[PDB]
């Protein structure tokens, strides 16, 4: 039984950053990957970045030079950075993680988050 | 005609393994070369790993798994693991993969090469997660078009790594095989050094002195040319875009995989090198009967396979003679070591069969000593036993290939036939030459020398034995292993 | 076993060429060292040529430039091709015949297996 925090969003203005950042539970043996999905209020959900414990990255149709994604494993933490912001970016933003709980032999979980709104707006 | 048979053969068996000694350093060379002034830091081709197993071993997949997470490479696309499963019993793999990865197995209910839509849109939707497909038993090329199909569709993936389900890669492996891609655009595949971990037993001793000679001598000298005929199956790299390309005449067209796709590439005018800064450690039979089994499937494939790259060498224009020299070398060196032993057995002289055996003594002593030199071991030495396993393990297999390809049972029944008429060659020597003459300084040459081949041979295999008991003849990977598999 | 049956020589002049073959029946003509002994009315028996199983011949030290050896293992027959019967040729030649030995080659004691002898006379 493992939850992401998410450090929440809100409403902000085009062109800025919102340095959204997922942490995940307490007692956890491992953590492989972990990615920022999105759901628009228009077709589906769909990835925006993943990270690796390796550092390898997957970035979405829209975060190449956009958006960014950091790991920092001290504290099986994420942080996404968002760049230039424009209308179309109002979403949900779901935490994806995978996550050992019991032990070694335990196989790896996959999690999502309760997520946050995005809104971008000139009101 | 006995004094011109031995020198010829001699003469026939070192100068082209000297020349294949020569190409062979020319080749790490240039590899080196490029090697250096590569950025430190460097990963630009953006690869997908593709592991293919059936019924593994639990640990040395776990093993191959951990390795590859704990690869040095920061621009790995994601890990395709495709399984012959969809059964209850090949579920254990799956739940490795589980225990390791993620959780992201899809079991679909058919086949993607027997379909009428191809693509692998039909069983995959996210191209970012490592992933792991149960497919139904159909044979190790049906996974493998499964991978490239899942590899191809993603617009980014630039190369493919094949690798087994039971190699443990260094931690620059990955590294290493897609690097040589980036230098050559007309370099399509690399091959990366297999090497042999359970010397344990003396069978599996000397498979890995073969492996090894194999590898960074037959293959350097091969990639030379840029011409490698097989891309070893436990570690390859190919190119997406020639995989797009062969797989479809690959997969309609059982043993030739990694063989049959190495010669596609050649058939269109591609090349193909082999570096030995990349290396996969994989196992070897221990069975001298698994052992003849191997070959002549191996055997049948190179017999199949041979006469398509003496057809498609024109395509490589004057580069491609040494491809059309290597094999009618490995056509001729069967035929040569055949009639060479029934001459010798047939005539039955003393001063005759004493030569034959101190030339290919000291053939064997000077390959070993190159290969000691290189690989900075005094096991090589061992490698001097070498000559009694294809003696005794790799006749029998090519001739069984030979006699199923255009013709226990078949399998079993040429490798008793051939000891039998091997051991009653003896027999009629050692009977047909039973006197004593101290006196004759041709029967002290003949009798000083075959006692001494006896000692020396004795002496190798105590040495053996001592450094077995003293686990000393164990790789560092194998003791490793060995106390890992003893803590589970 | 092997038995020797010697055949050839006789009567030559002193200057003259002769030829002197023992026949040795026996399982096998491959492996047997051969060699030819001399009998003198006013000597002993001695050495004065022979060859091995291996076609390695040996010769006397007066005899060294003057006898041809030579055996051939198919009719079973070890023959002498003798030039310039100089007196002292006047004897018994006797072929012998062993399969093992040793070092010692010349003694008499060393071959096991012995013939009859063929007389050869020179006269001046
Ligand atoms: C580290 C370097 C060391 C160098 C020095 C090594 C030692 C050198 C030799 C030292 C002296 C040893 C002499 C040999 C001793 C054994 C022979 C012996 O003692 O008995 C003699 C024997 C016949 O004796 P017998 O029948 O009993 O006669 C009556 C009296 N007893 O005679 C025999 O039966 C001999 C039988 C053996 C014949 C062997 C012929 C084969 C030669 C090689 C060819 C085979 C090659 C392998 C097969 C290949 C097939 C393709
Ligand atoms: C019970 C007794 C009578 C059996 C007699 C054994 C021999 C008939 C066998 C055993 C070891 C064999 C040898 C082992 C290896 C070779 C290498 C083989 O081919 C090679 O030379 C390739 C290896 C190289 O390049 O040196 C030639 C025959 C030969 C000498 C074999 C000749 C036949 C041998 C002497
Ligand atoms: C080390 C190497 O490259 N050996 C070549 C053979 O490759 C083997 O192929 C089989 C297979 O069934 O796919 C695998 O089990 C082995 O691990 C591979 O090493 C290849 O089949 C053969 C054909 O000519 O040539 C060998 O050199
Ligand atoms: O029908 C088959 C037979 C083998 N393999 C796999 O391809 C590799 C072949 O290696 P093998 O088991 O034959 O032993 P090796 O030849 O390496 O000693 C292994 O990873 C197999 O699991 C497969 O996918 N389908
Ligand atoms: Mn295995
Ligand atoms: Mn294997």
């Amino acid at each position: 039984q493992v939850q992401l925090v998410e450090s929440g969003g809100g409403s902000v203005q085009p062109g800025e950053s919102l340095r959204l950042s997922c942490q995940a539970s307490g007692r956890i043996v491992d953590v492989n990957d972990m990615a920022w999905y999105r759901q628009a209020p228009g077709k589906q959900r769909e990835l925006v970045a993943r990270i690796a414990r390796g550092g390898s990255t997957h970035y979405g149709d829209s975060a190449w030079g956009r958006f960014t994604i950091s790991r920092d494993n001290t504290r099986n933490t994420v942080y996404l950075q968002m760049t230039s912001l424009n209308v179309e970016d109002t979403a949900v933003y779901y935490c994806n993680g995978e996550v050992k709980v019991g032990t070694r032999l335990s196989p790896f979980r996959t999690y999502w988050g309760r997520g946050t709104q995005v809104t971008v707006s000139s009101h | 005609s006995a004094v011109w048979g031995i020198s010829v053969y001699g003469v026939f068996v070192l100068g082209f393994y000297i020349a294949q000694i020569v190409f062979s350093e020319f080749n790490r060379m240039r590899l080196s070369d490029w090697i250096s002034l590569r950025p430190d830091n460097w990963n630009a081709t953006r690869v997908a790993v593709i592991i293919a197993g059936y019924r593994e071993d639990p640990f040395m997949f776990k093993k191959c798994l951990e390795s590859v997470r704990d690869s040095e490479y920061g621009n790995v696309a994601r890990l395709i693991c495709v399984i012959d499963g969809d059964e209850e019993e090949d579920l254990k793999m799956a739940e490795i993969y589980k225990q390791v990865y993620n959780d992201n197995v899809k079991k679909p209910g058919v086949v993607l090469c027997e379909s009428e839509n191809k693509n692998g849109s039909t069983i995959d939707s996210d191209v970012s997660k490592n992933i792991c497909i149960l497919q139904p038993h159909r044979g190790k090329r049906e996974s493998l078009y499964t991978g490239f199909q899942l590899a191809s569709m993603d617009p980014s993936v630039h190369a493919v790594v094949l690798i087994d389900s039971d190699t443990v890669l260094e931690k620059n492996a990955i590294l290493e095989v897609v690097y040589p891609l980036s230098c050559d655009p007309n370099i399509k595949a690399v091959a990366g050094e297999c090497k042999i971990w359970n010397t344990d037993t003396i069978l599996s001793m000397l498979v890995s002195w073969r492996y090894f000679s194999a590898f960074n001598v037959e293959r350097g000298a091969q990639s030379l040319w840029k011409t490698v005929q097989c891309v070893g199956g436990p570690l390859g790299a190919y190119t997406i875009d020639i995989i797009n390309e062969i797989k479809d005449p690959w997969i309609t067209q059982t043993y030739g995989d990694d063989r049959r796709l190495t010669n596609e590439v050649l058939m269109r005018g591609k090349k193909i090198v082999y570096t030995p800064f990349a290396v996969g450690w994989s196992d070897s039979p221990t069975n001298v009967m698994r052992y003849i089994v191997q070959q002549t499937r191996w055997s049948k494939s190179w017999c199949r396979e041979i006469w398509y790259t003496l057809g498609s060498a024109w395509k490589h224009g004057f580069s491609g003679i040494y491809l059309a020299f290597e094999c009618m070398y490995q056509i001729m060196y069967f035929f040569l070591v055949m009639y060479l032993f029934s001459y010798i057995a047939i005539k039955a002289d003393i001063r005759a069969q004493t030569a034959t055996v101190l030339v290919s003594t000291l053939v064997t002593i000077i390959k070993s000593s190159y290969l000691a030199l290189r690989a900075k071991n005094l096991k090589a030495f061992y490698f001097v036993l070498y000559t009694y396993v294809y003696f005794f393990c790799m006749i029998p297999a090519r001739i069984t290939a030979m006699f199923t390809m255009f013709d226990w049972a078949k399998q079993f029944l040429i490798t008793y036939m051939w000891w039998a008429g091997v051991l009653a060659a003896g027999v009629y020597s050692i009977v047909d030459n039973w006197y004593f003459d101290w006196a004759d300084i041709q029967y002290r040459f003949a009798l000083v020398g075959i006692c001494s081949y006896l000692v020396f041979v004795s002496i190798v295999l105590v040495i053996y034995l001592i450094g077995k008991i003293t686990t000393w003849n164990y790789t560092p990977l194998q003791k490793e292993l060995i106390e890992e598999r003893y803590l589970h | 076993q092997v038995q020797l049956v010697e055949s050839g020589g006789g009567l030559v002049q002193a200057g003259g060429s002769l030829k002197v073959s023992c026949a040795a029946s026996g399982r096998a003509f491959k492996t047997y060292r051969m060699a030819w002994f001399r009998q003198a009315p006013g000597k002993e028996r001695e050495f004065v040529s022979g060859i091995s199983a291996l076609e390695t011949t040996y010769y006397a030290d007066s005899v060294k430039g003057r006898f041809t050896i030579s055996r051939d293992n198919t009719k079973n027959t070890v023959s002498l091709q003798m030039d310039s019967l100089k007196p002292e040729d006047t004897a018994v030649y006797y072929c012998a015949a062993r399969r093992y030995g040793g070092t010692d080659y010349t003694t008499t004691g060393s071959y096991d297996y012995w013939g009859q002898g063929t007389q050869v006379t020179v006269s001046s």
